[PDB]
């Protein structure tokens, strides 16, 4: 999104078409004109002519097929029954898959996810919030409903609810480079109560928001959080998102990465040798550096 | 002495350019006045209706949105289900 002034002519249309507001309307219109609108069942994709996780995968692929459409009664009419029948950790992903169906559909998606927002299970609530972030992801909005919708959940004490909101804001503000969103999510990055993977997801959201921006305060917060976290618990299985955020923030820039790796040189070898390589390759992507 | 102001309410693919004014003795349109207009037009209760402006959450019923920064050409998002008691 290019942030400019209204002094230019036809500024309302320019910012709308830059915001991809008519993206969804045109995409559905062309899909109808191709007659490619019918919700393709995951079952006849599977060709079943001849289980909780398998049903979850079926829900995910159904959301993938019906993505950006918003026309799927499988998770709309009996969706509550499906998530209730679902087991353990998959209700969050099922709701996020519903948001995948409704992505780029701001008006329709928000109304059809508002009912699931007040759901009982924490996983369903977090999935609904992530569904909202997916819906507002990519497409830009004048009033930006995602920021107001994710108000208590942005720093909510519950790990799953905070995870869904943080990932949703990251997908929404991806490429927005918004100062307000950054100044609201980086303090969430600074939280110590959040788990290691929660901190990684915060870094992922910050990286995808400030991708290719060389956001100095984001990098300083990333490095400070890495330093404050102890190395033994750092290098286990989930700190691999902090270098990813660094690479995104310095994407396509190069040269200056020497300063970042020099600052990161204090880290122990098992994670430093991974992090410096990741940020280097992400920064030098699309260059052909033999 | 009507304090008219133009707001673009959007919800459920449906958009209206409402010229709303303060009615409950206030010098400027407020959350109470906007909620009353929304309830008259649709009927969503103030408990579960969600008005979103510039990504700022509406939680306080007495916060003046005219002071919060609504001007002509501003758009707001309405979230909820149309209830027909």
């Amino acid at each position: 999104f290019l942030e400019l002034s209204e002094d230019v002519e036809e500024y309302e249309d320019l910012t709308e078409i830059m915001s991809n507001v008519q993206l969804n309307s045109n995409f559905l219109a062309l899909a109808r004109e191709l007659d490619i609108m019918e919700p393709k069942v995951p079952d006849d994709i599977y060709k079943t002519h001849l289980s909780a996780r398998m049903n979850l995968a079926s829900s995910f692929v159904n959301g993938f097929v019906n993505a950006a459409f918003g026309q799927d009664k499988l998770l709309t009419d009996d969706g509550n029954k499906w998530l209730y029948k679902n087991k353990d950790h998959g209700m969050l992903s099922a709701a996020a898959s519903l948001g995948m169906i409704l992505l780029w559909d701001v008006d329709g998606g928000l109304t059809q996810i508002d009912k699931y927002l007040y759901s009982s299970e924490d996983y369903i609530k977090s999935g609904a919030l992530l569904a909202c972030g997916i819906v507002n992801s990519g497409v830009r909005n004048e009033c930006d409903p995602a920021l107001a919708l994710l108000s208590d959940y942005v720093l909510h004490n519950s790990n799953t609810m905070r995870l869904g909101s943080i990932f949703g804001l990251g997908l929404a503000y991806a490429g927005s480079n918004r100062e307000d969103v950054l100044t609201l999510l980086l303090p969430v990055m600074g939280d110590s109560k959040s788990s290691m993977e929660v901190a990684g997801v915060t870094a992922l959201a910050c990286g995808m928001i400030a991708v290719g921006s060389c956001n100095g305060d984001v990098t300083s917060t990333i490095l400070q959080t890495i330093m404050e976290k102890s190395e033994t618990e750092l290098k286990d299985t989930y700190a691999r998102w902090l270098p990813l955020g660094l690479g995104l923030n310095h994407l396509g820039k190069g040269e200056a990465i020497e300063a970042i790796l020099a600052a990161l040189e204090v880290v122990s070898e098992p994670f430093r040798s991974f992090a410096n390589t990741l940020v280097d390759v992400c920064a030098y992507a699309g260059s052909g550096n033999v | 002495a009507a304090a008219g102001l133009t707001v673009t309410v959007t919800h459920s693919n449906e958009k209206h350019d409402l010229h709303v004014t303060s009615q409950q003795g206030s010098s400027e349109p407020v959350v109470q006045d906007l909620a009353q207009v929304v309830e008259e037009v649709i009927g969503v209760p103030q408990s579960f209706q969600k008005l979103i402006f510039k990504g700022k959450s509406l939680k306080e019923m007495e916060t003046p949105l005219s002071a919060l920064g609504i001007q002509d050409g501003c758009r707001v998002m309405l979230i909820g289900k149309k209830n027909s008691p």
